[PDB]
RNA sequence: GGGCACCACCAGGAGUGGAGCCUGCGGCUUAAUUUGACUCAACACGGGGAAACUCACCAGGUCCAGACACAAUAAGGAUUGACAGAUUGAGAGCUCUUUCUUGAUUUUGUGGGUGGUGGUGCAUGGCCGUUCUUAGUUGGUGGAGUGAUUUGUCUGCUUAAUUGCGAUAACGAACGAGACCUUAACCUACUAAAUAGUGGUGCUAGCAUUUGCUGGUUAUCCACUUCUUAGAGGGACUAUCGGUUUCAAGCCGAUGGAAGUUUGAGGCAAUAACAGGUCUGUGAUGCCCUUAGACGUUCUGGGCCGCACGCGCGCUACACUGACGGAGCCAGCGAGUCUAACCUUGGCCGAGAGGUCUUGGUAAUCUUGUGAAACUCCGUCGUGCUGGGGAUAGAGCAUUGUAAUUAUUGCUCUUCAACGAGGAAUUCCUAGUAAGCGCAAGUCAUCAGCUUGCGUUGAUUACGUCCCUGCCCUUUGUACACACCG
């Protein structure tokens, strides 16, 4: 029983005169629709990261206080520290 | 890290008589330029270099700028048994 | 896998020193490190000249 | 050593490579730059190549 | 060498950004600011603008000897054929690039974002400029990223101008 | 040698049109307060180096190209002139960012 | 309710949807047919034109490129290879027999690294797309409100524009628009040029004549810059004059002008966002997975091209406003090799594709006046699926390549298919524009039916409106705020 490529031309079912008699199937005319962005606006993750988690990681609104007004004296020390390693000792 | 003592040393000669060493990441160029060893026999000798300190390493556009260092310059003295103390090799040798 | 090796002294050439006497034989090749090399049949297989080799065992 | 790179490449696409990160695809190599189309956008203004018109 | 006008402008302009991303790589904590490449006959002279150009310099002649043979072995120039000097960026709260390489420090050694924003973006204002914009994007131990901005003075943004006086 | 004039032309190629002007009223400046015989600073058409690129690392988008350009601008000055205080103050006052190349024509 | 826009319509143009191919997507098939992307904002997109490589996929085969540290170990011993002979792809010592060989470089465990086009783009950066090429955003002081807020930032008119006039509890400002920059258009005004051109002629020289058409030399000529080039400038500001508007911003016409559509075209382009795309652009990257029978890397071969079919971008067509042939004969943007064989003129050979001997060119120098195609003229055809169309298929000759089979592509002969202008629907477009036409560049060894640009020929139709679609603003309602996918 011979097969392989010597097989292909003795073998039935492949050839455009027998697929075109099969009838297609009706996947073809389908579509994907849209990876499931139809409710993206609804977090399918189920986590809803809570308060503390944004209030806390990159810190509340209420903390600006205390950074800026340490921030205020750290840029003028290097104000300080570049007059005297401008040119200055 | 199969490599012959003979190249090894032709790595380590190299670092310390001139200092610095460019290699291109381009494993099996099998000559690197002004070292007669393979360009992967190179990197992987200042890798093993880098690994233990002795060496810094920067990639920057695949050239793996390897550059030696106060630990590695006692060390090429020590293990490879090079005049000590006596050569710099080569930061100050002949320019300053 | 790689290489499994024996212990060993002699490579096929007996003694160069028994009780005063050179007791070596095994006509040899030209290899200068005359090293005795694989004889499956009638057919001596070189060392270092492996690349052009004339005469074999 | 045996077959390692065996395979000639001396042209298409896998001979060259960016210079910045050895990227076979979307390189240019117009005016021999041999950089990627994305890192092209970064370095141009580095090359010299300004957004004119 | 025997290439085009084109190819050797081009080739050139290609140098220009090897050795600004080299010198961007190695000198992060010296403070690097840019680079400026001299052809000279018989010598190019790169000329490193940096604030911690001690650092730059090293300790008698370590740390620019490196850079020097470095810079001479990657590029394949002949020994004395290319000289590397470094001397400092004046008003050091004007360069974009400082600052912004001075801020990825002061968070890579863990200090305050809004802290570190407005300690630059004031330094910047209070060095003498019309405006500064500090925008950090990313996140913070958050599953969330968020963008936030700290501005001060005057900007612009659109036009020819922004190529004259804005620094990014 | 002595005041021979050898028939020089110098070629200044640059991507910035404000520093090679500088270069080429220099050389011309020279060149007539020494009182030279030259035809003048010739200046070719500006090689507009154009590429156009995809302006997206992705394929996804409106489909948006750049083109990123660089110009060329190329001059070149004959000068009919003698061999030694010419090639000095050719090789003094170089400008960067201008490639200067001095060819001695005989033709 | 009012605005805006040929990603809307009107009036029209050119179409597409129908055919055949090309290409991309889905599905099916497969060992694999790698994968991301799905209304605009996926579908000639990932610069994605994949023979190998790329390559991520499949059947197999190597290699470690497993740092470093520790303990064993290798001094008990760790790499290499000549056969031939196989289950071999195989001249792969990959094993296995046989043996020798350079011998603390390794090897084997534990830790820990390193690699990954492996995952998560709903952890991120960066970049890009979209809202939006729209005109929007914000605070100082004052007014209103206990307050969140609101006015300013607006009824009208105008503009391309939160552009301005004007109304006015607001006044005066900032970003965005605009100004800006690049390009195109004018400059017989300036500085010039054997890498551009012209005129005489130092000198020539030819054919026809009574000077027309040319050829050739720049310390083996002179002069000039009109044309060409590129520096610095000039120029336009809707100028002038009418009309009209509240004599306001403006708009319309005419004259002049190189230019009166923001002069044409772009570049840059705010505040706020999107769970938009990308971890498969990176030595951008957290975490996870894998890490030597690997998801690293390499090699061999295949696949990405597989086809009952559905859809999108295109090419070629249905011809006489044309095909064919001969002749005429004209661009512009480019690009190009000694850091090695790129652009190739000329001669010769070849029907052709191509070959071969040389040459110029690292380029305003030479390819190149890219002697391009459409087009024009004269002929053959003659309304016939024809001499339209050129699919499919056969045989042959070449080129590139290590390799062309699943035809790489080119050429010659032959085969000569649907297609007779395309239902429902749908795209783009307002003047050097639509459209026809080729050329250059990109990726490229070879391959353009693609794209980005360039020029050649060059219309019809409106200078408008909210009717459809989308967007913006105001008013209104709200039990929405994860915001109607509520
Ligand atoms: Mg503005
Ligand atoms: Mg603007
Ligand atoms: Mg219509
Ligand atoms: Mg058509
Ligand atoms: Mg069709
Ligand atoms: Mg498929
Ligand atoms: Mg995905
Ligand atoms: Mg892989
Ligand atoms: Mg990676
Ligand atoms: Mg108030
Ligand atoms: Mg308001
Ligand atoms: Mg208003
Ligand atoms: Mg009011
Ligand atoms: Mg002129
Ligand atoms: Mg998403
Ligand atoms: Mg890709
Ligand atoms: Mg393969
Ligand atoms: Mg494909
Ligand atoms: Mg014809
Ligand atoms: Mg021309
Ligand atoms: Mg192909
Ligand atoms: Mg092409
Ligand atoms: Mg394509």
């Amino acid at each position: 029983r011979p097969s392989g490529n010597e097989g292909a031309i003795r073998d039935k079912t492949a050839g455009r005169r027998n697929n075109r008699s099969k009838d297609v199937t009706d996947s073809a005319t389908t579509k994907k629709s849209n990876t499931r962005r139809a409710t993206d606006r609804h977090s399918r993750t189920g986590k809803t990261d809570t308060k503390k988690k944004v209030n806390q990681g990159w810190g509340d609104d209420k903390k600006e206080l205390s950074a800026e007004k340490e921030a205020q004296a750290d840029a003028a020390a290097e104000i300080a520290e570049d007059a005297a390693e401008a040119e200055d000792a | 890290m199969l490599m012959p003592k003979e190249d090894r040393n032709k790595i380590h000669q190299y670092l310390f008589q001139e200092g610095v060493v460019v290699a291109k990441k381009d494993f099996n160029q099998a000559k690197h330029e002004e070292i007669d060893t393979k360009n992967l026999y190179v990197i992987k000798a200042l890798q093993s270099l880098t690994s233990k300190g002795y060496v810094k390493t920067q990639f920057s556009w695949q050239y793996y700028y390897y550059t030696l260092t106060e630990e590695g310059v006692e060390y090429l003295r020590e293990y490879l048994n090079l005049p000590e103390h006596i050569v710099p090799g080569t930061y100050i040798q002949e320019r300053n | 896998h790689k290489h499994k090796a024996v212990k060993l002294a002699v490579l096929s050439y007996y003694k160069v020193d028994a009780e005063g006497k050179v007791t070596k034989l095994r006509r040899e090749c030209s290899n200068p490190t005359g090293v005795f090399l694989a004889n499956h049949k009638d057919r001596l297989y070189c060392g270092k000249c492996h690349s052009v080799y004339k005469v074999n065992a | 050593e045996n077959v390692w790179f065996s395979h000639p490449r001396r042209y298409g696409k896998g001979s060259r490579q960016c210079r910045v990160c050895s990227s076979h695809t979307g390189l240019i190599r117009k005016y021999g730059l041999n950089i990627c189309r994305q890192c092209f956008r970064e370095k141009a203004n580095d090359i010299g190549f300004n957004k004119f018109r | 060498a025997l290439i085009s006008k084109k190819r050797k402008l081009v080739a050139d302009g290609v140098f220009y950004a090897e050795l600004n991303e080299f010198f961007t790589r190695e000198l992060a904590e010296e403070g690097y600011s840019g680079v400026e490449v001299r052809v000279t006959p018989t010598k190019t002279e790169v000329i490193i603008r940096a604030t911690r150009t001690q650092d730059v310099l090293g300790e008698n002649g370590r740390r620019i000897n490196e850079l020097t043979l470095l810079v001479q072995k990657r590029f394949k120039y002949a020994p004395g054929t290319i000289v590397l000097y470094a001397e400092r960026v004046q008003d050091r709260g004007l360069s974009a690039v400082a600052q912004a390489e001075s801020m990825k420090f002061k968070l890579l050694n863990g200090l305050a974002i809004r802290r570190a924003a407005y300690g630059v973006v004031r330094y910047v204002m209070e060095s003498g400029a019309k405006g500064c914009e500090v925008v950090v994007s990313g996140k913070l131990r958050a599953a969330r990223a968020k963008a936030m901005k700290f501005a001060d003075g005057f900007l612009i943004h659109s036009g020819q101008p922004v190529n004259d006086f804005i620094d990014t | 040698q002595q005041q021979q004039i050898i028939k020089i032309r110098i070629t200044l190629t640059s991507t910035k049109v404000k520093q090679l002007e500088n270069v080429s009223s220099n050389i011309v400046k020279n060149a007539e307060q020494h009182n030279l015989v030259k035809k003048g600073p010739v200046r070719l058409p500006t090689k507009v180096l154009k590429i156009s690129t995809r302006k997206t690392p992705n394929g996804e988008g409106s489909k948006t190209w750049e083109t990123y350009e660089m110009r060329i601008h190329k001059r070149y000055i004959d000068l009919e002139a003698p061999v030694q205080i010419v090639k000095r103050i050719t090789q003094i006052t170089i400008e960067p960012g201008v490639d200067v190349e001095v060819v001695v024509a005989s033709n």
